[PDB]
Formats: C-alpha cells, structure tokens, sequence
C-alpha cells in the first residue's frame, strides 16, 4: 500500500535546461533511505540513476542529481541533453517485521523541445514479391522532422484514401531528437492493379510534400 | 555479474508463466531479488521481493495468483503466476532493485504474451531504393517485415556494421491480428551500386531468421 506520487506525469524542455522531477513518498521510505531513481530509454530495460536518495552511480554523469527531505524527492537534471529523452521513474522501498515493499512512481516523459526540422520523405511501392502472394504494401516514409505533429494522406488516381493505413511513430532521436514516421497502405493485389498514380501527401504547417510513382515504372 | 530471465513467451489465457531469473558470475542468495513488469507502452509494476532470507512479500494486486521461490542449487529465483488474462502480456524482469544499496542488477527482461493464437513467423519484402536517386544525395531503403506473431522481432542490417541512421519502426497489430513493422535505413546514393546492403530479421518465438539483401530496382 506504499506510494510514490510523482509529479509532473511529463514535459518537454529544451537542451540546456534545469529539469526538476518531484516524487512524494506516502511514508517515511524505509529509513528515511530507500529512494531511488531510474531512466528507461526506449527499447532498453530501466537503468539506476541514483540510489539511497542523493549517491550518484559511477556509471551516470554528474549532470543528474538526487535530493530529498522529509517526503519530497527529486531528481534534478542540470544541463539537460539530447540523450536524456527517457521516461524517469523514483522507486522506493518500505521495511518492516511483516513488510518488505516497493513503490514506483508513476513515470516522467521527459521530451526535448528543438527546431523545426522537415521531413525527408520516401515512397516505397510494394515489392514484386509480394504482390505474387496476392498483397500489396505502399509505404511512406517522414524521416527525421520536428514536431511529430504531420498529417499524412494518401491518394490512389488522385482518390483520397479512408481507412486503409496505418501509423507507426519512432521516439525522439538520442542523438537529433527528431521522429520518424511510416504510413503503410494495404491494398489487395487485384486493387492495387486496377490503379496507375499512388501518392502520399505530408503537410505539416504551411507545407505539403507530395511524393508520388506510376504503377510499374521505374 | 549478469541476470537472465528464461520462460515466458506466449503464453496461453488460464494458464500460468513460469519464469526463472539465473544468476552468472556470482550466487543467488546473496541477494534479495524483486520480479517487476511493464506492459507494452505502460509504467513499472513491482509484484513481489524475495528477501535473501528466502522470505517472500508481494504487491497486494499479485499475491493471490503469484509465486516467488528461490533454487540456491540451481542458482535461479522463479516467479509463478497463474489464471493469466490479457492484461499480464507484459515484459517481465528480474532485478536487485538497490533502491537504498550500492548494488543493483538487472536481467534483460522476458517478453510475455498472454494470447491463444499461435506462432507465426514473417515475410520479409524489400523496400528498394532506386537505381537512380530521387532524393539528392541520401536516399532511404528497407524491409518490410510481415505477419508474424507475437512480438518481437529483431532487426539488424549488415549483420550489425551498420547502425547509423537505421529506424526499425515499432510493431503495428493489424486487423488480422498479425503483426507489422519496418525497419528503414538512409545511405549514400553514390553507394548504392557498391555497398550491399542486408537486413537481418530474427523472430526468436517461430526459431526464423531471414536475412534479406534489399538492391535498388
């Protein structure tokens, strides 16, 4: 029944900032001791950042910090950077007789605020292998943009499509903190075949970037 | 000292995980052991702890269908849970919390899928630059990894030489209830007729590994 209430749920700052991520414990953590702070990068197991409210681990930069007094703890990120777009969680620990417990927080998505940046966008049309086996994938890509804000729409013969892609959204770049972005159109082979001009057309903004092929032209 | 977690996988809805936690380069009951999960997307759950005085504590949420268990002879602590729903798909890891301690030390996490279909490996197509750019001097190439389950597959490309700028996108669930994605990676377009290029995509649940030479076309 321990909680860790961790406030803000995210936030988006951009390189350079002072970032503040609060945790309040529901208790007094075990020996007023056992906090701790971990980042999880996306795809990646969660990493411990600091340990006993305020040690920092020697494989962690300095940049990161722990503080606590009476229920409040808090992670502080001096100079915030590129890689540091991870989802941070405080995780504590309650000792007794007939309780050995642990809480995590919540969670912060900590977001890397930065220019705009255009997509570069790619059409793939499907490959002839696979239109043998009776399906065919179109694919768009927006590589490397900001914001991840982009409406992308595809025209088949200049008909506006409904209902037959889908999305799928990288998370920000360690490195740029730009996305990425493919639309997938599934079509059947026999529909697919029945049309010359596929097109996928990205507006962010004031621009829009249409990027089209001629069915079997190359 | 590593940790790894074994078991998991898909598994079926009414029936139970079991997983074991196996310790290398130094003992089990040296120290205390939490099992802790994510599903897809979400926050970090603890389920239970298991003190190196053997005794267990669990998260009130998974006491009643959870089991924590430690084998000293066999170097493992194991997790039980049984009567799985939907909602226990999740990645599973075993892990030395040290919220308070030095040491801390985590497996890699076992993905469990609690699901009655079955394995399905994928089709894996080329997503093919063109001979000629049409996009300055990058362009972009792929493969499309098809209709597979469950989750995860793996892509490499160049059996791992070449890393930078590869975006393999996460899975999408299709209406068929199989999963997608696409892994993309944006090269020279000087290098095109030069370099060869080789997507390495592994679905461990179905044992398939496709490795796919993608050319411009």
């Amino acid at each position: 029944d321990i909680q860790m209430t961790q406030s803000p749920s995210s936030l988006s700052a951009s390189v350079g900032d002072r970032v503040t991520i609060t945790c309040r414990a529901s208790q007094s953590v075990w020996r007023n001791k056992n906090v701790a702070w971990y980042q999880q990068k996306p795809g990646k197991a969660p990493k411990r950042l600091i340990y006993a409210i305020a040690s920092l681990y020697s494989g962690v930069p300095s940049r990161f910090s722990g503080s606590g007094s009476g229920t409040d703890f808090t992670l502080t990120i001096s100079s915030l950077q590129p890689e540091d777009f991870a989802t941070y969680y405080c995780v504590g620990h309650y000792g007794s007789e007939n309780d050995a417990y642990y809480a995590f927080g919540q969670g912060t998505k900590v977001e890397i605020k930065r220019t705009v940046a255009a997509p570069s966008v790619f059409i793939f049309p499907p490959s002839d292998e696979q239109l043998k086996s009776g399906t065919a994938s179109v694919v768009c890509l927006l590589n490397n943009f900001y914001p991840r804000e982009a409406k992308v729409s595809w025209y088949v013969d200049n008909a506006l499509q409904s209902g037959n892609s889908q999305e799928s959204v990288t998370e920000q770049d360690s490195k740029d903190s730009t996305y990425s972005l493919s639309s997938t159109l599934t079509l059947s082979k026999a529909d697919y075949e029945k049309h010359k001009v596929y097109a996928c057309e990205v507006t962010q903004g004031t621009t829009s970037v249409t990027k089209s092929f001629n069915r079997g032209e190359c | 000292v590593q940790l790894v977690e074994s078991g998991g996988g898909l598994v079926q809805p009414g029936g139970s995980l079991r997983l074991s936690c196996t310790a290398s380069g130094f003992s089990i009951d040296s120290y205390g052991f939490s099992w802790v999960r994510q599903a897809p997307g979400k926050g970090l759950e603890h389920i239970g702890y298991l003190t190196a005085g053997g005794r267990a504590f669990y998260a009130s949420w998974a006491k009643s269908r959870s089991t924590i268990t430690r084998n000293t002879n066999e170097n493992t602590v194991t997790l039980k849970m049984n009567s799985l729903r939907a909602e226990d798909t999740a990645v599973y890891y075993c892990a030395k919390l040290g919220s308070g301690n030095p040491v801390a030390i985590w497996g890699q996490g076992t993905l469990v899928t609690v699901s009655s279909a079955s394995t399905k490996g994928p089709s894996v197509f080329p997503l093919a630059p063109s001979s000629k750019s049409t996009s300055g001097g990058t362009a972009a190439l792929g493969c499309l990894v098809k209709d597979y389950f469950p989750e995860p597959v793996t892509v490499s490309w160049n059996s791992g030489a070449l890393t930078s700028g590869v975006h393999t996108f996460p899975a999408v669930l299709q209406s068929s209830g199989l999963y997608s994605l696409s892994s993309v990676v944006t090269v020279p377009s000087s290098s095109l007729g030069t370099q060869t290029y080789i997507c390495n995509v592994n679905h461990k649940p179905s044992n398939t590994k496709v490795d796919k030479k993608v050319e411009p076309k």
